[PDB]
């Protein structure tokens, strides 16, 4: 119960190691970077986050 | 005008075969006109959310009435052009309305351009709205010469090129394919490690095109 | 701040390549003159100069060895490349085909010269006729938002189109014309000494 | 002055004011409203507000506390000619005995009801006219729709062509139902032709519904083709006029070239006569075509001055462009 | 000075005190979502659904004020900002359209406004007026009391209005119906209309149901056309198979009527659909001078008339046309701009069917 | 009506065009092969 629903969405092209562009799905899309442990090679322009 | 004492006329409706210069003459006339120019692909409009329709042709004709001498060449209308959609037809309705201006727009013409007009709606055809109709047909023989001579002169040549065998051989061509046939001799020319080009070239150019 | 030009393809790279081809050797040629030697051999069109051809069309008997070109092309060029089949364009919500259509042209441009592959465009550009309901609107706009950026005010800079149909009785002359369709070919099915040549190759 | 309440109903109307449209007035003190993003909402009527219904509402409680003007509604509006016509009796050049006509038929009716309402018997229903295309019909429609403040609804007979059953005779139904939603109408089918000679029966059925089953609204029906017309539409008893323009006569056709000639510039050398009296000749909308090109025949030659010649040569085209027969 | 932009407002002894400003800081306003599907666990703590348009749909359950015996599916629900509880019923709504086919009240029809074919309207009362009023007969001597029968006659010829006289004298909520307004560019809909109206017709206090053109409504399935206009085929069996007779009927009183009945379906023709089925012609000698004799109550006329001459010079002809020629006679006193109508005025507008419509 | 035939082109290029290395295979039952387009049909 002490938890949050993390939003769900797809990932656009990197802008750094650490800054990468999202689609937050029909919403609005973003910049943001990595948490600690997200291998940044694992990542690629569309994938679901 | 005045001394005529009649209403300038409110727009222009370029139809007739695709490929035969009326986007070619929309260019040139971006060149020389010296007012305001401004151009709307006919697909741009309608588009996605509510009042895409509403917006993109009120706010045009707000400022196009900003920048008073100015020249709208809406161009492929019948994307939206036809007969009828609710939003869809909605953009049109604006447009009626908007064209439906008054004066203060006798500085605003619009040439909307379209092949295949028979899609095309009365609405839009009707005196109270655009008046003129021009109609751009296949080039004739000295016409088809000339404009083989405006994208030839640009070309590498062999002695004695009878350009006028080449536009007697080619019946037909609504200019687009002249090109074509330009572009095909500069081809034919390329691959047998030649820059000059010869009259033959032109002629398998005529029979590669067809 | 401001974010880098956009927000396409990647190293997939198909396996086929000109040597794997069958052996049509007039259409690999005219092919390749309408697509890779604007990339070399644009200095040689300088000299040359004759506004080189930025679209070509494909008409062929069901897979007649043409999407097999077409990957192959993908593949060992050195320019981008964008492979994006016409049928693909399509949506529910109403209007944003033309937009993506432009998107997909857009990005290409910005992309450097680039060629942007287009396969069942017969799909998606068949001869325009009355759109008595909204599909057939949505259709012919994809249409037309394909026609008028490949010449409608604004000549492109260097991009090219590849595009690929298999009846091509259809799709309307306002995209077979040449101005935007410059050098069409026509796959017709393999015969004597191509069937050989093609035997060859695989076996 | 009202200082008072500005320091009291105006802190009540705390900005900012959001605008919305109202659908129930369920109750005295509380209505049921809706606004732009489509919510709907049970909200407070606050007293100063009119007792009548764009709705102004706060900001923050959504309390209905003012009222405002109207500047929306769908495209139906459009399609209604709600402003009474512009062209006049007086721009129907000699074509008097249809004046008559019309105004015994539908121009009483919508400023004097008593003349069909109170003098003894019931109103009629509608009045057809005929004649060539271009010698007045839509012109006197709007004349005659022009001479009172009644709303202007013209449909031609082939354009309310409505897919599934009856649709039809919904796209004719609304324009009456709305019609004294707003004040009543003339309405008028262009080229009646269509409806009577497959939605279009049931539209015909329509039709005749609307017009008995009367009322305030006066209804137009126009053709050149009236000769083909079943009489189960023309049908003598219930359709109550039928009015009929000639080929515009000499004295017409006078008044006619003198309207459509009165913003260029003549010149002496051309009085209209030749152009006017000999024959039967022309309609007027002929006689427009034939000013407009001739205009546009001394614009080319740049003679901002017109002259007989250009007349001339206006006619000698224009009158080549009908059809052969036997 | 300044102009006003159409703001209203009350003049200042007309509002406000302390009571508006103490409403406005302490009743919260209600947004307005739609009803579904009582959760019902054990229907003591019953919860609900709502759907507010175009943001969400929730779980929600009631403010202990309201109680789940005001709350059914759908019911036009009012809740508040931020716990969305249920705080309101909200009354129904008049779109869907039953409206635009409501009569509502007894109808300004009575047993002599038919034009002579009072002999069918009666026998129609044998099968709806008595089996109501005088149910003494039917369920003793075996049968439950009908309530439905089908009408048929002259080229829309006063067939409605004896519909109208019938739920005039049964004082019947009357509504009446055309295959039109079970039609909508919207498909599917179209079927479930008939059902709204049934519902909403029994939730008045009774009402009678009436329905023109049943041949475009009550005509069969047509197979072999392949498409077109096909959204008959989808509604059309949603009247004819879930219509009820007079044993499957609830409290519910129903009239047909079409000019065409060869195409009708044997379903409509056989019970459960049909109680009666009465047949009707141009009307008759008898019939057309009574139809004048109903006319000259509808005009100020000079009253001494020869109307039985008036329907013999009628030939083989309606009823609508007499009301057509009487207003034409009307027509004939506004053309000649008099204050009253005269014989020769009913004459030559006779004549202007018999002569011109038939010359 | 034309969407049948977009989706069949959808199908058409997305059943080779793009790669081949797919570890998937395609089973298809039909009740009229004959009508099926000869697109398909392809070797
Ligand atoms: N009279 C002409 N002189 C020179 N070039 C011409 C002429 N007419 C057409 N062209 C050439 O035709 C080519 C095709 O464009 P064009 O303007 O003719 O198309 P279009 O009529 O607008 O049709 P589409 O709608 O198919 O684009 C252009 O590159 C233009 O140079
Ligand atoms: N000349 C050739 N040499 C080698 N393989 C060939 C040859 N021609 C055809 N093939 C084989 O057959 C296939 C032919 O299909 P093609 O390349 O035309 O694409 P497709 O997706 O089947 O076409 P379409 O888009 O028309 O449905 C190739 O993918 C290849 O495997
Ligand atoms: N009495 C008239 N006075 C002025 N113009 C007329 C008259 N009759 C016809 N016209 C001309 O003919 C047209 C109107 O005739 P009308 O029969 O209403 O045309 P339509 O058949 O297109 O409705 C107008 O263009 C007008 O110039
Ligand atoms: N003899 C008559 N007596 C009364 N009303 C009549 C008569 N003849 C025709 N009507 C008219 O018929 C109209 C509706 O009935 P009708 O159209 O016959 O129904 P249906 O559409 O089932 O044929 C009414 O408006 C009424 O005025
Ligand atoms: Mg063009
Ligand atoms: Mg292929």
């Amino acid at each position: 119960l002490q938890s949050v629903g993390q939003i769900v969405g797809e990932v656009l092209k990197q802008l750094t190691e650490e800054k990468f562009i999202v689609k937050a799905t029909n919403g609005p899309r973003y910049v943001v970077g990595c948490r600690r442990q997200l291998d940044k090679s694992k990542l690629k322009p569309g994938t679901r986050v | 005008f005045e001394a005529l004492g009649i209403a300038q006329p409110k727009g222009v409706l370029l139809y007739g075969p695709p490929g035969t210069g009326k986007t070619l003459l929309a260019r040139a006339v971006a060149h020389h006109t010296d007012c305001t120019f401004i151009r709307v692909s006919g697909s741009e409009l309608v588009q996605k959310f509510i009042g895409e329709g509403a917006r993109m042709v009120r706010e045009l004709f707000v400022m196009a009435r900003e920048h008073a001498p100015s020249i709208i060449f809406m161009d492929e209308i019948d994307s939206i052009g036809s007969s009828r959609d609710s939003e869809v037809q909605r953009t049109m309705l604006e447009l009626l309305n908007q064209l439906d201006g008054f004066e203060a727009t006798k500085n605003i013409k619009v040439i909307m351009a379209t092949n295949r007009i028979d899609i095309l709606d009365s609405a839009l055809l009707r005196p109270g709205r655009i008046d003129r109709k021009i109609e751009f047909p296949p080039p004739n023989e000295e016409a088809r010469l000339d404009i083989l001579k405006i994208h030839s002169r640009k070309m590498n040549l062999t002695r004695g090129i009878n350009l006028r065998k080449i536009a007697e051989l080619m019946p037909g061509a609504s200019g687009a394919e002249v090109k074509g046939v330009c572009t095909e001799a500069g081809m034919y020319a390329l691959r047998e490690r030649r820059v000059h080009v010869t009259q033959e070239d032109f002629e398998m150019a005529v029979a590669k095109v067809m | 701040d401001v974010l880098p030009p956009e927000a396409l393809t990647s190293d997939q790279k198909p396996d086929v390549m000109y040597a794997d081809i069958g052996g049509m050797d007039i259409q690999k040629q005219e092919v390749r003159e309408a697509v890779e030697l604007p990339l070399t051999h644009f200095e040689l069109y300088k000299q040359i100069g004759i506004d080189p051809p930025r679209g070509v069309l494909m008409y062929g008997p069901p897979g007649c060895g043409k999407t097999m070109l077409a990957k192959a092309v993908a593949h060992h060029t050195t320019a981008a490349f964008i492979r994006v089949v016409g049928s693909e364009f399509v949506q529910k919500y109403l209007g944003e085909g033309p937009r993506m259509v432009r998107d997909v042209f857009r990005l290409a441009k910005e992309n450097a010269p680039a060629i942007i592959f287009i396969d069942e465009i017969d799909a998606i550009a068949t001869k325009r006729f009355d759109a008595q309901t909204g599909a057939d609107r949505e259709v012919q706009r994809i249409l037309l938002e394909l026609l008028n950026q490949m010449d409608g005010f604004d000549q492109n800079v260097n991009v090219k189109v590849i595009m690929a149909t298999n009846r091509a009785d259809t799709l309307d002359p306002a995209l077979l014309r040449p101005g935007r369709l410059d050098r069409k070919i026509e796959f017709p099915l393999p015969d004597r000494r191509q069937k050989r040549l093609i035997f060859s190759t695989i076996t | 002055k009202q200082e008072e309440e500005r320091s009291k109903v105006d802190d009540l109307r705390g900005t900012p004011m959001s605008v919305g449209t109202l659908e129930e007035i369920i109750d005295d003190n509380h209505a049921i409203v809706s606004t732009s993003v489509g919510s709907e909402h049970y909200v407070s009527i606050l007293s100063f507000v009119d007792k009548d219904l764009s709705v102004l509402l706060n900001h923050k409680v959504h309390a209905v506390i003012g009222v405002l003007m109207d500047d929306t509604d769908p495209l139906v509006t459009v399609m209604k000619v709600e402003k009474a016509p512009q062209e006049t009796y007086a721009d129907i050049g000699g074509l008097d005995n249809q004046i008559q006509e019309i105004k015994e038929s539908v121009e009483l009716p919508l400023t004097h009801p008593e003349y069909y309402e109170e003098m003894g018997i019931k109103p009629p229903k509608g009045v057809i006219l005929y004649g060539p295309p271009g010698t007045g019909k839509t012109l006197l429609a709007k004349a005659v729709a022009n001479q009172t403040s009644a709303t202007f609804l013209r449909v031609v007979g082939s354009e309310l062509i409505q897919k599934y059953l009856g649709d039809g005779p919904k796209l004719v139904r609304e324009l009456f139902r709305v019609a004294e939603e707003h004040a009543p109408s003339i309405v008028f089918i262009d080229e009646i032709d269509a409806i009577g000679t497959r939605e279009i029966q049931r539209t015909m059925l329509e039709l005749l519904n609307q017009l008995d089953g009367r009322g305030d609204v006066k209804v137009i029906m126009a053709t050149n083709r009236i000769e083909t017309l079943d009489p189960a539409l023309i049908r003598p008893g219930r359709i109550d006029r039928k009015i009929e323009f000639p080929l515009p006569d000499e004295k017409t056709k006078k008044r006619i070239f003198q309207i459509h000639t009165s913003r260029m510039t003549l010149a002496d050398d051309v009085t209209l006569d030749d152009l006017i009296m000999a024959k039967d000749d022309l309609s007027g909308a002929d006689i427009k075509a034939i000013c407009t090109e001739a205009g546009l025949m001394a614009l080319r030659e740049r003679r901002m001055k017109v002259t007989n010649e250009d007349f001339k040569k206006s006619k000698e085209n224009v009158l080549y462009k009908k059809q052969e027969g036997t | 000075g300044i102009k006003e932009s159409d703001t209203g407002l009350a003049p200042p002894a007309l509002w406000d005190l302390a009571a508006d400003k103490q409403t406005l800081q302490s009743e919260q306003p209600l947004q307005v979502a739609r009803c579904t599907k009582i959760i019902n666990a054990d229907s003591e703590d019953p919860k609900y659904i709502i759907n507010v348009k175009q943001f969400a749909k929730f779980v929600v359950d009631l403010s202990d004020q309201v109680a789940p015996t005001d709350i059914e599916e759908g019911m036009r629900v009012g809740v508040d900002r931020n716990k969305y509880q249920i705080h309101i019923p909200l009354p129904p709504i008049a779109d869907p359209t039953v409206t635009m086919m409501q009569v509502e009240e007894k109808p300004d029809v009575t047993y002599s406004d038919v034009g002579g074919c009072k002999e069918q309207i009666e026998k129609l009362r044998e099968v709806v007026e008595t089996p109501l009023l005088h149910p003494e007969r039917f369920v003793n001597l075996g049968i439950e009391p009908p309530k439905g029968v089908l009408l048929f006659g002259p080229p829309g010829t006063g067939k409605t209005l004896c519909a109208r006289a019938v739920a005039n004298r049964t004082d019947a909520c009357f509504i009446r119906v055309i295959g039109s307004e079970l039609v909508q560019k919207y498909v599917g809909e179209g079927a479930r209309m008939v059902r709204e109206l049934f519902e909403m017709a029994r939730t008045k206090k009774a009402c009678l149901i009436f329905f023109d053109e049943i041949d475009a409504i009550g005509g069969a399935r047509f197979d072999d056309g392949a498409g077109g206009d096909n959204e008959v085929q989808r509604t059309m069996l949603e009247l004819i198979n879930q219509l009820d007779g007079f044993d499957p009927r609830g409290n519910i009183k129903v009239l047909m009527a079409t000019n065409r009945p060869d195409t009708l379906d044997p379903a409509l023709m056989r019970p459960g659909r049909l109680d009666r089925k009465i047949e009707f012609s141009l009307p008759d000698l008898e019939g057309r001078t009574h139809i004048f004799k109903i006319h000259a109550r509808s005009m100020s006329v000079e009253r001494d008339i020869r109307f039985e001459l008036l329907a013999r010079l009628c030939p083989n002809s309606t009823g609508a046309e007499i009301r057509s020629v009487c207003t034409e006679a009307g027509m004939f006193a506004i053309r000649a701009r008099r204050k009253i109508a005269t014989e020769k005025d009913f004459l030559e507008a006779v004549n202007k069917v018999i002569k011109s419509y038939a010359k | 009506d034309r969407e049948i035939q977009r989706t069949l082109m959808e199908l058409l290029n997305q059943m080779d065009g793009f790669d081949t290395l797919h570890r998937v295979k395609m089973i298809m039952a039909t009740n009229r092969p004959d009508t099926l387009d000869p697109a398909l049909l392809r070797p």
